């Protein structure tokens, strides 16, 4: 009764029958910005079902030598649907995120995926004094790939990444991971195009294995923004 | 207190404290823009709000710009005064600015 | 458009003003970059004479 | 209306307005009043509970800063054949010589304050042996009264004058001078002449001059010479301020007057206070992506 | 802390939060209906 | 006290000091679609200040031989701002409109402009059996021009067009006209890209005249959608 | 109902029908010196209507290249009427001032005048270390002219002069400015011949312009002393 | 559930368990939850009244340590012909230069704290006469504001900037800088770019930089040269900390980024954080008797 | 001991013994019966 789960947001719904009791990041739930924390005085637009709905990213192929995948939020969503349009037309945004990650395989497959939401995942570059540039960080909908997932591409460690909000997809056990993210920022709102509050990381800790005849095993990321607010309306940046 | 919007060469002294407006023969034209950078040198620096604020590093809260038309009684016209929140380039066409 | 008489001036002037509202606050006091000296001012030495 | 303001004002939510007769964004600058247009009346706003404090812009905070008012370097040596401060200096106390404090005080027309005076003393060996722990005397002499003319003068016996003896080794000397104007406030600017004839000084009411600070080294001269620098710091306190003024824009020229020249070009030139941009349509730091 | 006998010797007084900005922003006697002033 | 008027919607505001007591079309005010009239069952998005705000069109030049101008709604707004983005991403829309038309001139100018909002202004073509095509009707933001304003380009009459919600800009009297439009349709919602509920018509009934030295006298249309709802979210049509 | 104004003082009266809501400097009104603020112990003379009445100065011509005009108080009045006679026969004086500045033109003229009362307007000289002398400062009834009105002849700024009690004469809007000044001094009374509490400054911020056939447009200053007291009676200084 | 924890938890005695349906040692790691298996449920336990305090691992205790943040050595001499800190230095304040403090702060994503700053000053004679008791000025200049460019510059008059004058002889100078971020917490890590264009710095929100510390020697130069070393110590206090992070494992490379290389071999290499043993069956420090 | 007028000048505050480790150890909403979680 915690293996099955339906998530209904807006016109979108997701069912799974192999969940494993969804993660609410730091025991929190997304909310709108209350009056005693607000800064921007203009009346925000709260598009609700137009933006608070599941957006499915491009699936990535899980292969033998995969190092892992990352997507930055809100950057991965900033060109998608009415969320992307509200982001382009407003200086300020605020939202939570409902992340659902899907990966199924056979009962003869094995593999473990660490599905972790990393707040302020400031990336390091390997073997240089030069900071990562704009194109290294801002990958959009496609996301990126871990260079060194063992140190989480920032000189720390994968092994201690379970301090962050996370679930596991162990192919023997479950086929989906669900993480609910609150607004996670020092400021109550933020400019969406230059800052990423959260990084969804999906990391092959145990690689895909079978001795069946192989199939493409993809990993699919669906992300619903939650409690979207937007302030500072103007023309689109694009 | 008065902004120095006409902070241009060929503008001398008190001429810098007013913006000349002329009749045009094309529609929807830009007349002037105003940078909102108090810290660097712009039309807001030598204002009451500008000078006192530059004794401080951090600031918050709303501003107000007031514009007095000083043409004749017989002069008529309508202007649109647009504030664009940051993130992009300054609007140069009327159809962009009043979003 | 600016539309005037032949007998009015065909060029008119706007004066722009700015103020803060009473929701305005300032923070972290610092020396103003609007004033400086590289030398002693005139007659400052006469205060010692 | 006078009220106690500890935080910046809140914002109330506002809705659509479409009312004949009511134009809160229109104003009349000619009356001399600043616009009373609220953001609630100009745009559609949210409710904001504003908790931003206002205490750092209190006039007391803005002016109770120890600021440098006097910096005198003098030789500490045998002065039998010098022409110059011979182991002592007199300083006619003023707030006009150092432009950071001067411009802040000249934001106001009238100031009433007590003056906490701090005296920093430093020594250098003339161009090494060590730095001596000299004793200094700072003696407050009222304006125009008899000041010492020698290091060893019997004026330094200080029978009624306030004197402070202090080391170089110890924490700077510190005293408080009371608000001592014969008026209820100092005149920061004075549109007048101090005397009953017409040769007197313009702009200088001597009622606003604290006094003379007479500073000697108490020690007899050592066989080698030293250069001693005395820094005086004033911090106004218990401040009342009246009638704010346009800030000084051009560089100061003299401590005796408000005379002006301006810089050669913008910024802060006589014909151009703000630096130039190419046109009124030119956005100088435009974000281009 | 102030063990001196003269009151001007005290530390700075930073608690006067009274403001009246209308003597600078509205120095007319017709309080302007927030409605045209003229 | 009905000559001066401020209209505040969203982040937009308009002041005039030569109004003449704004028109509420058929004595109605725009409202959202109530539950007892709704058809589409999905929860609508109501962007409010993101879309319910004044959008200023391109001004047109008033000249001696001008026949008049028309704009169709919502067609003139369907590419503008967040209104245009909501229109492109939703099958269904509903709104009212606040129309403000601006035209000033000197006290030595004369001229009368009929500013009329025409519901279901089905256009006729002149001197042919062929119905007007798509490009004749759907002009977008630029709008069109009257071919025969005396018969309102539909074989009826300008002289009886005061049966419709209207104001006049008589240059001696006023410099602005304001018309508030409710939702005006047989259906509670409609597909925005194939139907126009309202046509703003601006018609020179008395031509511009002066013996002063001439100026360009433009006419400026600002339109605020009111109580915008959108149903049937999908990808953008564009 | 704030455009029309009558000011009656003594035997003098001024009517205007294009005022704009008179300025009371710092929200104050002139009063006599109260007993708990007095210093001079002799019984003062309070001539009331003999001195508290409008005195009109010499009008100045507003021209294209005018830089502005200033008058110092009480210096401009120290030779006029019974005020001047009381000033000459008494060591001490105290008064407020009612300033009325008049400038009319046609409805085809344009121009903006900053009419500002500057307390303790200590003048600087331009491009010299020498302080302004007696004849530079003390101009009497004629007043002076701004050398550099952009910096208010004291190295500050015209643009921030609205911090002082002021009104504007915008020729489109009003033809008169009224400023009521209280006693403004560090001392309760002062010697009138060596100190000036207030400087009336009148500065062309927008220059006079028309394309009508020109007229002399003068600017006229009427000043009523208010609540005049005089102490220390002796012979006249003259 | 939030509760007040002053001591480590007690142990209750437990007995034999043989119950169908109840498997407290089994867990599901996939949910992201840490195992809730108590020792009472895994083994047969005794009753232990645990009195071990937890106060030294309070985040306040863990981070309110004065840690070295800046160490600048500069020459104190006549600098007429040098190319280098000419009797003063500027320091852009950061917490990134000394890796013991940096790694501790980088255990957290967001920190809110006041900063008690302690300034230790030491002097050495250049390669003897004695050590002079010099006076120093440490002036707090906000980030990007105008810093002095000379020892003798009139910027040091410090009309509104906080300055602290202090000796070498006296106890180090100490002030408290308040929590001064424009946000409610500092961002220890910042997954973003500071500017509205794309040339700006990655990882550096300037909202989290305290300011510039401008430190001079107030004294004129002596005839001989000295080398003066200024050490700055920061102690965070009134600390709130949010969102803990994996500790830094590889050596730091820059103060500007999280860039990594690792050591050449284990330990703390890129391919091997923990040093190697011979096999997973090899017990590295096996007791053999 | 704290004779300063600003509260941030105070000594360190080492008395906040409140803990909520379940926001890190159990960030699900189904509180896990200590019984299989799945």
């Amino acid at each position: 009764s915690d293996r099955v789960l339906q998530l209904k947001l807006g016109n979108s719904a997701i069912v799974t029958q192999e969940a494993a009791n969804y993660c609410c990041a730091y025991g929190e739930w997304p909310n709108y910005l209350p009056d005693h924390e607000a800064v921007a005085i203009d009346k925000p637009t709260q598009p609700e079902t137009a933006t608070d709905r599941f957006y499915t990213l491009k699936s990535v192929k899980w292969e033998t030598g995969s190092t892992g995948w990352w997507w930055k939020l809100p950057d991965a969503l900033n060109n998608i649907g009415m969320f992307g349009q509200n982001v382009q037309h407003h200086y300020l945004y605020r939202s939570g995120f409902l992340i659902h990650v899907q990966c199924n395989a056979t009962k003869f497959h094995q593999g473990a995926l660490l599905v972790v939401a990393i707040p302020e995942h400031q990336r390091g570059a390997h073997n240089t004094n030069t900071s990562p540039g704009f194109d290294d960080i801002m990958k959009g909908e496609e996301g990126g790939t871990f260079n060194h997932p063992y140190v989480l591409d920032d000189g720390t460690s994968l092994a201690c990444a379970t301090i962050f909000p996370h679930q596991w997809i162990n192919l023997r056990t479950n086929n989906s991971a669900t993480i609910v993210l609150p607004w996670m920022n020092a400021a109550p709102m933020d400019f969406p195009l230059r800052h990423n509050q959260w990084t969804l990381a999906i990391i092959p800790v145990v690689p895909l294995g079978t001795r069946t005849t192989s199939s493409m095993v993809p990993i699919t990321v669906s992300i619903a923004p939650m409690c979207c607010e937007f302030n500072g309306l103007r023309h689109a940046i694009t | 207190s008065m902004m120095e919007i006409n902070n241009t060469e060929s503008a001398v002294g008190m001429e810098r404290l007013k913006v000349d407006i002329s009749a045009l023969t094309d529609v929807d034209q830009l007349l002037f823009n105003i940078p909102l950078d108090i810290q660097l040198d712009g039309p807001l620096r030598n204002t009451l709000v500008g000078n006192i604020s530059r004794y401080y590093t951090h600031w918050s809260g709303s501003l107000e710009m007031t514009f007095m038309f000083c043409g004749s009684f017989m002069a008529a016209g309508k202007l649109i005064l647009c504030y664009t929140p940051p993130g992009g380039s300054c609007p140069t066409t009327r159809e962009t600015a009043m979003l | 458009n600016l539309i005037v008489p032949s007998e009015s001036s065909d060029t008119c002037s706007l004066i722009g003003f700015i103020a803060a509202k009473d929701d305005f606050s300032l923070r972290l006091m610092r020396d103003s970059p609007d004033i400086g000296q590289l030398d002693h001012l005139h007659a400052a030495e006469a205060a010692y004479q | 209306i006078e009220s106690i303001i500890k935080t910046a004002t809140d914002t109330v939510k506002s809705e659509i307005n479409a009312e004949l007769g009511v134009v809160p964004s229109l104003n009349a600058v000619e009356t001399g009043a600043t616009s009373n247009t609220e953001p609630e009346e100009a745009i559609q706003t949210r409710t904001v509970i504003n908790q931003h404090g206002v205490s750092e812009t209190l006039v007391e905070n803005f002016l109770s800063r120890a600021a440098l008012v006097s910096k005198r370097s003098f030789e500490y040596k045998d002065h039998t054949s010098s022409t110059a401060d011979k182991n002592f200096f007199k300083w006619t106390i003023n707030t006009r010589s150092f432009v950071q404090l001067r411009r802040k005080l000249e934001l106001f027309t009238y100031l009433r304050f007590d003056a906490e005076i701090t005296i920093l003393t430093t020594v250098a060996v003339n161009g090494y042996v060590g730095l001596p722990d000299l004793t200094l005397q700072a003696m407050f002499v009222p304006t125009g009264a008899l000041t010492p003319e020698k290091q060893d003068s019997f004026h330094w016996q200080s029978g009624s004058n306030a004197s402070v003896f202090f080391k170089i080794s110890d924490p700077p000397a510190r005293i408080t001078i009371p608000f001592m104007c014969i008026n209820s406030a100092y005149s920061v600017f004075y549109d007048g002449f101090a005397g009953f004839e017409k040769n007197g000084l313009y702009g200088i009411n001597p009622a606003d001059t604290i006094g003379n600070l007479c500073v000697r080294i108490v020690n007899e001269h050592q066989p080698v010479g030293f250069t001693v620098t005395v820094r005086v710091y004033m911090k106004p306190k218990h401040i009342k301020a009246w009638a704010p003024r346009p800030p000084r824009t051009l560089p100061y020229m003299s401590i005796a007057n408000a005379n002006y020249k301006g810089k050669e070009r913008a910024p802060n030139a006589l014909s151009a206070i703000i630096g130039n941009r190419d046109s009124v349509k030119t956005m100088p730091h435009n974000i281009v992506n | 802390i102030n063990f001196y006998k003269d009151s001007y010797a005290a530390s700075a007084s930073k608690q006067d939060f009274s403001q009246d900005p209308s003597k600078f922003t509205e120095p007319v006697v017709e309080g302007l209906k927030a409605a045209p002033v003229l």
